[PDB]
RNA sequence: ACUAUGUUCACG
RNA sequence: GCUUGAGUCUCGUAGAGGGGGGUAGAAUUCCAGGUGUAGCGGUGAAAUGCGUAGAGAUCUGGAGGAAUACCGGUGGCGAAGGCGGCCCCCUGGACGAAGACUGACGCUCAGGUGCGAAAGCGUGGGGAGCAAACAGGAUUAGAUACCCUGGUAGUCCACGCCGUAAACGAUGUCGACUUGGAGGUUGUGCCCUUGAGGCGUGGCUUCCGGAGCUAACGCGUUAAGUCGACCGCCUGGGGAGUA
């Protein structure tokens, strides 16, 4: 359930959480975890290349299972996991064999419930086929832009393709942007919709919890000197200045897409 | 005339299309009581099989297709 | 969903009579032949019974003088909503003493006018123009 | 809907025989059968406020009949409801 | 609807259209027949039709014509 | 437990099929108590309007008895199934013969 | 197609 | 205690009763291309608007969303609000048939609870058409309108809130009783189905009328007639269903 919490102090006041019933509580399973230290935003040669990032808790990764290369082999799931490198949550699978592996976990999803992947199967959510064997006019997730590779579309909670068009060897997408983008149809595509979709209803409620989240603070432009960004000076709260990055780029409808190799595959483009 | 027979009862099928096509026009639309005669339960009958018939396309829904 | 028996007993006469019908079928009780003796024994009604063993069906025999009726207005006076329960002395005279009213006293069922002899009032049913 | 099979096995065990169907141990109990029987119903769906009017009167009827029961009877109206298990 | 008329023939002739639709599609769904206002001039095209029939039986008077 | 009335229609090229698809669809049924009262194979009829531009679907009629898992597993692999253009699943009303 | 207004009390 | 009230059981019939999930066809809109050559669009009459960048018209393929032609009626169902393509899933009630059972278990109901059109409101979607606001063009003495071209909230779905309408038969709920006629609709029994018959007895329902009632208009076995039970409400108009 999506529970509002009681205004005991402010700062709880508007705090809204996306408790989850049915997730595992406990410690996760540990060869599928290992390390994910943190770069502050800083790159190879030590500077802030991406702004605003910084702190937060610590976080392992869960290796995640993308590609799905089992064929023919039937899992069941064991039990929902939180995962804290994700916006999704994420379904401990036990593969019949021994195997055991995390995975997306779609809406329709408990622990108890058994999934197959390969080229037959069966069309259900959370089977993953090549997208060539899905039904056209399908809702999918976890979708590959090439194939053998692992999965780039739709992962986040909530996020679905629709699939619309099949033309031959090429598999027409309706992304959740609104772009219309055509795929490779022997690309994979785990069906049903990615879960926790709750997760968006989730509003924060303090400073220290976008804090916590490893987000730090954004000055506004107009608040510092000329000297520092475009933005800048005015003897009290003036603008006058058509609105831009800190690097002059104007931001506010300037279109920076400038791929040329892919402009082929998108079909059209998002509004 | 009326409904089927005098000891007919039955009920209306939509997989007959012989004598159902009788109760449609030219266009492809049901035709009303007011001008066949039929019993209101039978018309219901009727109007339902039509539109059975019409989703199998045995009868067609019009004559623009 | 009937409450009084006796008011419905009573339109049945009532409205029989505005019909010009002959006879007035009805459900049966100790209270019903009570009053419908009392109507018969002066002279409102024209002889009735009670046919019946499991389910009694007491039916009146209304009378008719000229074209018009006999019964001229009955009404129900004691009604279950207001029970109305008068003394000795202060006992009704319809119609100034040629109309009855039908009165429960203790030595059973009879009319006013005997009610003031035999020295008693009582829950008074009905009056009878 | 509750079946033919469902009702008469609950009428030839509370009452007397096949035969007897109108007590008001019967008739609780059947009212009680397809209350139980319409949970699942309005555990999801929720909104049919229609087939609830149904339930609300089955409900209520049942409330008249008990209450009838105790009064009659003290005795069979505390053993009616230790089978059934109403009060709750 | 479809109309050939075989061949020497031509003037028009298609009542088939006329005694159809035409009315349907037009003096109707053309513009916004507001719900209630249909159960309205219907009940009193409905009215009115029967006021008319119950005065044809009565319609035979004296006249002297 | 329940009779119902299947009549389901197939694309042209994969009319040779329709003796196979026949048996898998009876052998579903059969197995789960209820009985198949009629088959009647129609056979390549005439559309009245081109369902997804094309003429002549090849119509079959079952008509069977059984449960409500078994008809939906039924009902579940006519959609997932591009042969089948389109079913229509009836209900009860007893057992019938003949008729066409 | 659009197309406004007629001061107050009275006389019957 | 009893059975006619009330309720249960059997068996069928009808129905846009309800909730959830599919899918069908016509159309509209936009999207891409073919054809094609000046208009189209609209109106009382015009103009704004779209069009030589090739529109409109016409064709082909696609995406969407919402609504279900004809059947369809003084037809049906629902407590009211209301409810119409077709199909399955679960589901409430209604009516009839002849029995068996229970044995007055009933009727009303202040407080109270539940549902409750449309418009609103919150949150997440969705958005073709339509369309408050808004803009432009006409109209006009003026035109914050009516008419025209555009067009956002809304209208659609999921989950809550709102709690009102000329929510109207302007007619409280239950029961008894009192001449008729013409229909519709759904039953069920008896003879010959001896040919789309008839002859009966139940529900729901539209219209016209008798006595009676009514200020009159009208109502009239579905009373506003004749009575009973209980509830709600009324007490001149404005102030005011306001403070
Ligand atoms: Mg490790
Ligand atoms: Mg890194
Ligand atoms: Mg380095
Ligand atoms: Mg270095
Ligand atoms: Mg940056
Ligand atoms: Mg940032
Ligand atoms: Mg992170
Ligand atoms: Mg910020
Ligand atoms: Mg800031
Ligand atoms: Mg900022
Ligand atoms: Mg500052
Ligand atoms: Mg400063
Ligand atoms: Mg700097
Ligand atoms: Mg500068
Ligand atoms: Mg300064
Ligand atoms: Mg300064
Ligand atoms: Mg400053
Ligand atoms: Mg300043
Ligand atoms: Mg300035
Ligand atoms: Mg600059
Ligand atoms: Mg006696
Ligand atoms: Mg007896
Ligand atoms: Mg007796
Ligand atoms: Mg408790
Ligand atoms: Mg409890
Ligand atoms: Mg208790
Ligand atoms: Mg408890
Ligand atoms: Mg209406
Ligand atoms: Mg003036
Ligand atoms: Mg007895
Ligand atoms: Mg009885
Ligand atoms: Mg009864
Ligand atoms: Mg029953
Ligand atoms: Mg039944
Ligand atoms: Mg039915
Ligand atoms: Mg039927
Ligand atoms: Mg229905
Ligand atoms: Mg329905
Ligand atoms: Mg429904
Ligand atoms: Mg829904
Ligand atoms: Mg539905
Ligand atoms: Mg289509
Ligand atoms: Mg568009
Ligand atoms: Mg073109
Ligand atoms: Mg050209
Ligand atoms: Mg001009
Ligand atoms: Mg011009
Ligand atoms: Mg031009
Ligand atoms: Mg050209
Ligand atoms: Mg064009
Ligand atoms: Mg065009
Ligand atoms: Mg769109
Ligand atoms: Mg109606
Ligand atoms: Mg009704
Ligand atoms: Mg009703
Ligand atoms: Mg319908
Ligand atoms: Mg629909
Ligand atoms: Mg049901
Ligand atoms: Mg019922
Ligand atoms: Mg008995
Ligand atoms: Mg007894
Ligand atoms: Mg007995
Ligand atoms: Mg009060
Ligand atoms: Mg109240
Ligand atoms: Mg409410
Ligand atoms: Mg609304
Ligand atoms: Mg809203
Ligand atoms: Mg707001
Ligand atoms: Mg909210
Ligand atoms: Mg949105
Ligand atoms: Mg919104
Ligand atoms: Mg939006
Ligand atoms: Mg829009
Ligand atoms: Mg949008
Ligand atoms: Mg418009
Ligand atoms: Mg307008
Ligand atoms: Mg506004
Ligand atoms: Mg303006
Ligand atoms: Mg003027
Ligand atoms: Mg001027
Ligand atoms: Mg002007
Ligand atoms: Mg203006
Ligand atoms: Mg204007
Ligand atoms: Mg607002
Ligand atoms: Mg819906
Ligand atoms: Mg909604
Ligand atoms: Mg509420
Ligand atoms: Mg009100
Ligand atoms: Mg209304
Ligand atoms: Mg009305
Ligand atoms: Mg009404
Ligand atoms: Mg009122
Ligand atoms: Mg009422
Ligand atoms: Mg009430
Ligand atoms: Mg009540
Ligand atoms: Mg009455
Ligand atoms: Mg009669
Ligand atoms: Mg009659
Ligand atoms: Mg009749
Ligand atoms: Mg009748
Ligand atoms: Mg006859
Ligand atoms: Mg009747
Ligand atoms: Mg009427
Ligand atoms: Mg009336
Ligand atoms: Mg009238
Ligand atoms: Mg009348
Ligand atoms: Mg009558
Ligand atoms: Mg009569
Ligand atoms: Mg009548
Ligand atoms: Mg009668
Ligand atoms: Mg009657
Ligand atoms: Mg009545
Ligand atoms: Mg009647
Ligand atoms: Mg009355
Ligand atoms: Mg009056
Ligand atoms: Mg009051
Ligand atoms: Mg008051
Ligand atoms: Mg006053
Ligand atoms: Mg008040
Ligand atoms: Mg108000
Ligand atoms: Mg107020």
């Amino acid at each position: 359930a999506v529970v509002k919490c009681k205004p005991t102090s402010p700062g709880r006041r508007h705090v809204v959480k996306v408790v989850n019933p049915e997730l595992h509580k406990g410690k996760p399973f540990a060869p599928l975890l290992e390390k994910n230290s943190k770069s502050g935003g800083r790159n190879n040669n030590g500077r802030i290349t991406t702004r605003h990032i910084g702190g937060g808790h610590k976080q392992a990764y869960r290796i995640v299972d993308f590609k799905r290369n089992k064929d023919g082999i039937p899992a069941v799931v064991e039990r929902l996991e939180y995962d804290p490198n994700r916006s999704a949550n994420i379904a401990l699978v036990l593969y019949k064999d021994g195997e055991r592996r995390y995975i997306l976990a779609p809406k329709g999803l408990k622990a108890g419930d058994q999934i197959q992947s390969g080229v037959d199967a069966a069309i259900k959510p959370g089977n993953t086929l090549p997208m060539r064997n899905i039904p056209v006019g399908s809702t999918v997730h976890n979708v590959e832009m090439k194939p053998g590779k692992g999965g780039q579309l739709a992962r986040s909670a909530g996020t679905y393709v629709q699939i619309v068009a099949r033309d031959g060897a090429y598999v027409t997408l309706r992304l959740r942007s609104g772009e219309m983008r055509k795929v490779e149809a022997d690309c994979r595509a785990t069906l049903g919709e990615v879960g926790n979709a709750e997760h968006m209803l989730r509003v924060l409620g303090k400073a220290g919890a976008a804090r916590w989240r490893g987000v730090r603070p954004t000055v506004r432009g107009t608040a510092m000197n000329p000297v520092d960004h475009p933005h800048g000076g005015g003897e009290g709260r003036n603008f006058g200045k058509h609105p831009v990055t800190p690097w002059g780029v104007q931001t506010k409808g300037k279109k920076t897409r400038s791929n040329k190799r892919t402009d082929k595959f998108i079909v059209r483009r998002r509004s | 005339f009326c409904r089927f027979t005098a000891e007919g009862v039955q009920e209306i099928d939509y997989k007959d299309i012989a004598t159902l096509k009788n109760y449609i026009t030219e266009s492809g639309k049901i035709v009303p009581s007011r001008i066949t005669g039929t019993r209101a339960k039978y018309q219901r009958q009727l109007a339902r099989a039509i539109k059975r018939a019409r989703y199998l396309s045995l009868l067609p829904y019009t004559d623009r297709h | 969903s009937m409450q009084d028996p006796i008011a419905d007993m009573l339109t049945r006469i009532r409205n029989g009579q505005a019909a010009n019908k002959a006879a007035v079928t009805m459900p049966s009780s100790k209270l019903k032949v009570a009053i419908a003796n009392v109507l018969k024994e002066e002279g409102f009604i024209e002889d009735f019974k009670v046919e019946g063993d499991t389910k009694p069906e007491l039916e009146l025999t209304l009378k008719y003088f000229q074209g018009k009726a006999v019964v001229e207005s009955i009404q129900r006076v004691s009604r279950p909503g207001l029970r109305i329960y008068k003394r000795k002395d202060e006992l009704p005279k319809v119609m100034a003493g040629l109309g009855i009213a039908v009165v429960s006293t203790s030595k059973g069922v009879m009319t006013d006018r005997a009610a003031r002899q035999a020295g008693l009032g009582g829950e008074i049913i009905c009056y009878v123009a | 809907s509750l079946s033919t099979e469902a009702t008469a096995k609950i009428v030839s065990e509370f009452g007397r025989d096949a035969n007897d169907t109108g007590s008001t141990e019967v008739q609780v109990a059947l009212l009680t059968a397809q209350i139980n029987h319409l949970q699942g119903h309005f555990a999801e769906h929720k909104k049919d406020h229609h087939s609830r009017r149904g339930l609300l009167r089955m409900v209520s009827q049942r409330r008249k009949l008990l209450d009838y029961l105790k009064r009659k009877d003290v005795a069979r109206y505390t053993q009616l409801i230790e089978r059934l298990g109403l009060r709750r | 609807i479809k109309v050939r008329e075989n061949e020497p023939f031509d003037v028009a002739l298609r009542r088939f259209k006329r005694s159809c639709e035409k009315a349907g599609v037009l003096a109707e769904v053309r513009r916004r027949e507001f719900y209630e206002k249909p159960t309205t001039e219907r009940k009193r095209a409905k009215a009115s039709a029967v006021k008319r029939h119950a005065k044809k039986l009565a319609r035979e008077n004296a006249r002297r014509t | 437990m329940r009779h119902y009335e299947i009549v389901f229609m197939v694309h042209p090229d994969q009319s040779e099929q329709v003796p196979g698809m026949i048996e898998r669809y009876t052998a579903a049924i059969t197995g789960a108590e209820g009985k198949i009262h009629r088959l009647e194979d129609w056979g390549r009829r005439q559309l009245a309007y081109p369902i997804n531009k094309l003429h002549k679907a090849h119509y079959v009629l079952m008509n069977v008895e059984a449960p409500q898992e078994v008809i939906d597993e039924l009902e579940t692999t006519f959609r997932f199934n591009d042969a089948v253009i389109r079913s229509m699943v009836m209900r009860t009303k007893h057992a019938v013969t003949e008729a066409s």
